[PDB]
């Protein structure tokens, strides 16, 4: 019943997560993404059958090519949360633990909602950041949708080349907003340029450039 | 030409006849409306359908 | 057309909107005066005759 | 109308008009038809009055945007809107519908058209097509070229499938090719039943070369050349299809001067089809 | 019952010259009357003429 | 429209008075539960009371209008389903004349009250210029023709042509018509063409034109040249 | 639903549970008047409502000239002279089922062959 | 087909019981007294004043030269009589109100011991509330409670 | 719908059943309130069968209501799953009974553990309006449409391939997007504002 269905939703979302994490350039194998629902249920569901999220939380490491292009990029930690509404104390734990392991970024998935205090404490560890996603929001990866053309984040060197070649100021680029689902998805930050390849019905391949607000 | 005229005439008349039958049916509550469409909606919809078909 | 008849017969026509006057009725009247019953008429070009 | 008893849904009552204008209308018909006409005059006045006030907004918003020499389409502030006008850089005046031959057709008929294999007996050219076809037969250097070419076309079909989902084979593109061929044929009196003097290395290297002389963005660097390619991508895919070796020799029977002059013109008109910077 | 129709013509009254001149002439004659009264106050309170 | 006219209105008092004498119960005695079926009675939106026999009442009134006792302009209505009888002596209503059809006859079915005798009695007047000058006022006092507003137009039923649609029962050229099946016609239209205004009246055969070409003609006909006045 | 009124207060009676006898009464809060209930029923909403369809039938309805006439015979008196009209309730989903009204016995009988 | 105007030429070429008397009282009595109907809203049908007990009573409960606005005699007199009457024992209380529309035509027929009658014209007509039945006067306090 | 199930009409009907907003008022013919002090025994002679079955301290007031069987059909429902819904709505404060599908008259009765009526009649509204029986909110009148779809053949030319597609009135994109059994990739709405919100700027 409801238990089973909830398991299903949680699984699909979990798939989405790995997908995004690979897209950011962290190493996960195709099969590791493609692990079927039955295997996942056995791996993280208890003998009663209820799933265990605290077992699901896991580390992501950068792919070699990624280290090559973005040397600064560090490893990532992913937590889920079992609490339906996330407590500030749990948030504190996540903050501390990440600072402990010295990851460059962190990701926290919540079930329903989080106390405003916990949200306020999120920007407390520069340069490290905390991306916060809702479980129910991640159920379906958006990028697989037809209307969403492929995105690519860029290296500053590549960027300075872009601006120089078109003779542009950053302001003059078409702008994209941080709250954008895609922006969240790739975990963009301000002044970071993305490339978009949209398939055109006139040119047939049309590049484009945008810059987070 | 006349033979065409009478042919048009009947071609309309039968259309009216169909409409009349739809009327009798729905008056007798024997008509079942298309889902999402109210009964009288489905009625008008049909009647107009027949009519434009006739004119064409 | 109706005018063309009124012209010939010397009786003004009744154009009143809703009546029993019918095109065929006119056509017959006109034919009686010897013109083509639909009002078409043979014309010659002015330049070349 | 007062002339009908209550709850009369017959189409005579609710306004069906049976008589044609030639026969005239009964009065309760006429009145209805006047109601319809009035609706037609009213809405027409509204649409006109409103549509103009849209025309003004669309103008005032878009009035400042022009196409700079760099071919970026960018408004007053210098803000980049499009990195290449219309994404292919082509003036809407010069563009025509054209048939994409690669996108449509069955697997088999497609291969039957574009595939040329000298080693296998199925798809080999008839030698009388071109003067040297006999000695050409079986030669490996050429068969390899044709292999690369054919693979190119196939992978292009894989592409166009991904671009156009429904696979509509007709799209606006510059430079009507069909008319160029026809003009050339009639021009030089291309004579069927006689062998061509075209070599295959002549054909393939002719096309692959001509592709390089189609230019929109003339900048020299990685980024620009990336755009230049992504700009001419589709049009190229059309071109290869129309100039495919089989299609050239079997159908058009072009001679040397014919095929040359065609390559020349295709590029010549092409460059005319690029937008003129300074355009508003 | 249906929502009442605002455009039912039997519920619209037309106003020709008569009703118009009635309205306007009313407010004129009020203004007139009132002015005569003011004049009476001025002459009686001031005892002139 | 040509025959349309605007009501100049009259005084309600004589009507309101007249009602009570014929048995209208004054409002203040009304006990809704005890007299459930009585038709309540409006005059110019003012509700003065009720009446228990609207049928006969409404007959009395209509008879008075047709005698010309009440000014014909007054428009009375009886809504059967609503249990209301409305009256308007008010000014500013619009009304058009019609023939009054009557079932009451020596012979069979219903017929218009106007008959040839009246007609010749009119054209005697017209062609003349014998006595008493039988004219529109006469036609209205004798109850042949009656004025009807849009309100009273609710409760009646109208026939387009007298001799087409009155009697109970085809070349291909003529237009197709409806039937006479309705036996209740209370009123018959004088002539349908009169639904046209002045501008349209000049259009020949406007039935055969698409409507907007009638409109454009209605406007353009106003600016044409032509002799405007003899003087 | 069919609520009564007080005596000499005339006001509507609000239902009062009797906890002593565990039975229902009717109180008038303006006075001491209370009387017994006649049914356990108190409130009925009736979302789907078929009443009002036949509304507006009047003793004089047979005199209405604007109403059409029909030749169908009455099931009771078998008089073929009758007047018909559609459901008086005005709503989108209101069916077009006719209501035939005889001019002899005044009886109301529908045209619906599905449900009667 | 055409319009016929030759109608000048056409019209010229064609043309046990019991009988009890009634009387109008000497007006002196009328001069002394005005007569007024009584009506109750009770719904309690009986309501004879005998039932109403007793003791019965029935009783009603510097500028410079400037402008006055004009008014009628009958209306002014009626308006000046705005203290309505009332009746009690020493408690049941009825409060009346001028009907105002029914003066109209009302003729009184008094049944006297002999079958003959006397007839007096009706002055006014009043409608008596039975007032203060449940006897809660909640006034300003009630409005304040309403402000909840 | 997903490509595998695109041809099936009945799977489609399942999804329509899984989205279109369903309210208790939609299926409710009428409701009525009764005074029945004894919790177990009911004065009503008809319902005594229900008393006999569905049984084998609480409010003296009864709330009772009747459903359209046609509504139970057009919108597929089960008297049980309904009573499930209400039970898991109000939890234990309101006892619940419901009649069988076999019953020619669909009946539902409920009671509760100082002017009780207004509180009960209040709860009646929460029942009709505030209970979403099943499906996604804001959506109405989901229409099955057979749309032809151009799809490559195994032999490579295109083939017109009819498939069942659900048009929809009202828009909530996120949830509908998440519902299992559909194809999240091709989902579409005609209001771009939401496309912007959910799927971003591009
Ligand atoms: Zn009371
Ligand atoms: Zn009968």
């Amino acid at each position: 019943q409801e238990n089973e269905r909830n398991i299903s939703r949680l699984w699909r979302a979990f798939r989405t997560v790995k997908e995004m994490v690979k897209d950011r350039g962290y190493f996960i194998t195709q099969e590791e993404v493609e692990l079927p629902l039955e295997d996942f249920k056995a791996k993280y569901c208890d003998s009663m059958g209820r799933p265990q999220r605290k077992m699901m939380s896991f580390q992501a490491n950068p792919t070699e090519e990624s280290i090559s292009k973005f040397p600064d990029m560090g490893s990532l930690w992913v937590e889920f949360c079992d609490e339906p509404s996330v407590g500030v104390k749990t948030m504190k734990t996540f903050v501390i633990h990440i600072q402990e392991k010295n990851f460059q970024t962190g990701i926290f998935v919540y079930q329903n909602n989080i106390t405003p205090s916990a949200m306020k404490l999120v920007p407390s560890i520069p340069p490290a950041t905390i991306e916060t996603f809702n479980e129910a929001a991640l159920v379906v990866n958006i990028t697989h949708h037809e209307l969403v053309p492929k995105h690519i984040r860029l290296s500053s060197d590549e960027k300075r080349e872009l601006l120089k070649r078109y003779r542009l100021k950053e302001s003059q680029l078409p702008r994209i907003q941080r709250a954008d689902p895609v922006a969240l998805y790739l975990g963009l930050k301000r002044g970071e340029v993305v490339k978009i390849i949209r398939k055109s019905e006139t040119s047939g391949r049309y590049a484009s450039y945008r810059i987070c607000m | 030409d006349g033979p065409t005229m009478r042919e048009i005439t009947e071609t309309i008349a039968e259309a009216k006849k169909k409409v009349l039958d739809v009327t009798k049916e729905a008056q007798a509550n024997l008509l079942t409306a298309k889902h999402g469409m109210t009964l009288r909606e489905s009625f008008e919809d049909n009647v107009v359908r027949f009519l434009n078909e006739a004119r064409d | 057309l109706l005018s063309k008849v009124a012209a010939l017969s010397g009786n003004e026509g009744d154009a009143s909107p809703f009546t029993d006057i019918t095109v065929e009725g006119i056509s017959k009247l006109l034919r009686e005066h010897g013109y083509q019953s639909r009002g078409f008429e043979v014309m010659y070009n002015g330049h070349t005759g | 109308l007062p002339h009908f008893s209550k709850d009369d849904y017959s189409p005579e009552s609710k306004g069906f008009v049976e008589n044609s204008y030639l026969r005239g209308l009964t009065p309760q018909e006429f009145f209805f038809h006047a109601m319809g006409g009035r609706e037609g005059l009213i809405d027409t006045a509204v649409k006109t009055a409103e549509t103009g006030y849209i025309q003004r907004r669309l103008v005032k918003a878009l009035e400042d945007i022009m196409v700079h020499y760099d071919n970026t389409t960018r408004n007053s502030l210098g803000n980049v809107i499009q990195f290449i006008y219309g994404e292919d850089g082509m003036d809407a005046a010069h563009i025509e519908k054209q048939s994409l031959d690669t996108i449509g057709g069955s697997d088999a008929a497609f291969e039957k058209r574009y595939r040329v294999d000298l080693l296998n007996t199925d798809h080999t050219l008839d030698p009388s097509l071109l003067e040297s076809g006999s000695e050409i037969l079986g030669d490996l250097k050429l068969q390899v070229l044709l292999d690369e070419e054919y693979k190119q076309l196939v992978k292009d079909r894989k592409f166009l499938r991904e671009v156009f989902v429904d696979g509509e084979a007709n799209w606006p593109l510059p430079v009507n090719i069909r008319r160029i061929i026809q003009n050339a044929q009639q021009t030089f009196h291309i004579d069927h039943t006689k062998p061509s003097d075209l070599t295959i290395k002549d054909i393939v290297l002719g096309v692959k070369d001509l592709q390089e002389n189609l230019l929109v963005l003339r900048g020299k660097n990685e980024i620009i050349q990336n755009a230049q390619r992504d700009a001419v991508t589709l049009f190229c895919c059309l071109l290869r299809s129309r100039l495919a070796t089989r299609r050239v020799l079997q159908e058009y029977r072009l001679t040397k001067q014919a095929f040359d002059w065609v390559l020349s013109n295709i590029e010549a008109q092409f460059l005319r089809s690029v937008v003129h910077p300074g355009e508003m | 019952k249906d929502q009442d129709d605002r455009d039912h013509f039997g519920k619209k009254r037309l106003d020709l010259a008569g009703p118009l001149l009635a309205q306007l002439f009313k407010t004129l004659f009020k203004k007139l009357t009132k002015d005569i009264f003011r004049y009476m106050q001025r002459t009686v309170e001031e005892a002139h003429d | 429209s040509l025959m349309s006219c605007i009501s100049v209105g009259t005084d309600p008092m004589p009507i309101i008075t007249f009602l009570s004498e014929w048995g209208m119960e004054p409002l203040e005695d009304y006990v809704p539960h005890q007299s459930p079926d009585a038709t309540r009675v409006f005059v110019n939106g003012v509700w003065h009371g009720v009446h228990r026999n609207p049928a006969r009442l409404m007959e009395t009134l209509r008879t008075l209008r047709r005698k010309g006792d009440i000014n014909p302009e007054v428009s009375m209505i009886r809504d059967i389903r609503e249990k209301e009888l409305k009256i308007f002596t008010d000014a500013g209503r619009v009304y058009r004349p019609l023939f009054i059809v009557e079932d009451d006859e020596s012979l069979g079915h219903k017929e218009l009250k106007v008959r040839k005798g009246h007609i010749a009695k009119l054209m005697a007047t017209e062609y003349q210029d014998d006595v008493e000058e039988y004219t529109w006022s006469s036609l209205l006092n004798e109850g042949l023709v009656e004025y009807i507003d849009a309100e009273e137009e609710e409760s009646i039923l109208i026939a387009m042509q007298p001799e087409d649609l009155e009697p109970a029962e085809v070349d291909p050229a003529k237009r197709i018509r409806v039937s006479h099946h309705a036996t209740t016609f209370t009123h018959c239209e004088i002539h349908p063409s009169m639904i046209l205004g002045v501008a349209a009246s000049i259009i020949p055969f406007p039935d055969h034109n698409q409507s907007p070409r009638n409109t454009y003609q209605s406007a353009m006909g106003k600016q044409a040249m032509g002799v405007f006045l003899t003087n | 639903t069919t609520f009564r009124f007080c005596r000499d207060c005339n006001n509507m009676l609000y239902p009062r549970e009797d906890k002593e006898n565990n039975r229902l009464l009717f109180e008038c809060r303006t006075c001491s008047y209370v009387e017994e209930a006649g049914s356990p029923l108190v409130y009925r909403h009736e979302l789907i409502t078929n009443i009002g369809e036949t509304a507006g039938v009047v003793q004089d309805i047979g005199s209405d000239p604007t109403l059409p006439r029909s030749d169908r015979e009455c099931p009771k008196c078998h008089s073929r002279e009758n007047v018909f009209f559609q459901s008086q309730q005005r709503r989108k989903d209101t069916s077009m089922v006719l209501f035939f009204v005889c001019l002899s016995c005044s009886h109301i009988f529908t045209s619906d062959q599905k449900n009667k | 087909f055409i319009k016929r105007d030759r109608m000048r030429r056409n019209f010229l070429r064609m043309r046990e019981y019991n009988e009890f008397p009634l009387r109008a009282i000497p007006k002196e009595d009328l001069e002394n007294m005005r007569t007024h109907l009584l009506k109750f809203q009770s719904k309690k049908k009986i309501n004879p004043v005998t039932d109403f007990h007793l003791p019965v009573r029935l009783h009603r409960k510097r500028k410079t030269r400037q402008l006055k606005v004009l008014d009628e005699n009958a209306k002014k007199l009626r308006f000046e009589e705005f203290y309505p009457w009332v009746m009690e024992d020493f408690y049941n209380t009825w409060v009346g109100s001028y009907e105002a529309g029914n003066s109209d035509s009302y003729v009184l027929l008094s049944v006297e011991d002999d079958g003959s009658f006397t007839m007096i014209p009706a002055d006014k007509v009043y409608k008596f509330t039975a007032r203060n039945k449940y006897a809660t006067l909640t006034i300003d306090e009630a409005e304040k409670r309403m402000d909840k | 719908l997903e490509p595998g199930h695109a041809a099936d009409q009945e799977q489609a009907k399942l999804i329509r059943s899984a989205i279109e907003h369903t309210t208790l008022k939609s299926v409710t013919i009428a409701s009525e309130i009764y005074y029945d002090p004894d919790p177990r025994s009911t004065v009503i002679p008809e319902d005594e069968e229900i008393i006999q079955l569905h049984f084998s301290q609480q409010s003296p007031w009864l709330l009772r209501l009747e459903l359209d069987r046609a509504a139970m059909n057009d919108k597929d429902l089960t008297m049980g799953q309904v009573g499930e819904r209400i039970k898991q709505t109000f939890k234990n404060d309101l006892f619940v009974i419901w009649s069988e599908d076999n019953d020619e008259k669909l009946i539902i009765r409920c009671r509760v553990v100082a002017e009780e009526d207004h509180m009960l009649k209040k709860i009646e509204n929460t029942m009709l309006e505030n209970i979403t029986l099943r499906g996604v909110e804001n959506i109405e009148r989901v229409v099955m449409m057979k749309y032809d779809r151009k799809v490559p053949s195994p032999t490579g030319e295109y083939v017109k391939e009819p498939e069942w597609v659900l048009e929809t009135d009202g828009v909530n994109l996120s949830e509908v997007m998440t519902v299992p059994g559909i194809d999240p990739t091709r989902i579409y709405t005609n209001s771009f504002i939401d496309i912007m919100e959910v799927l971003g700027i591009e």
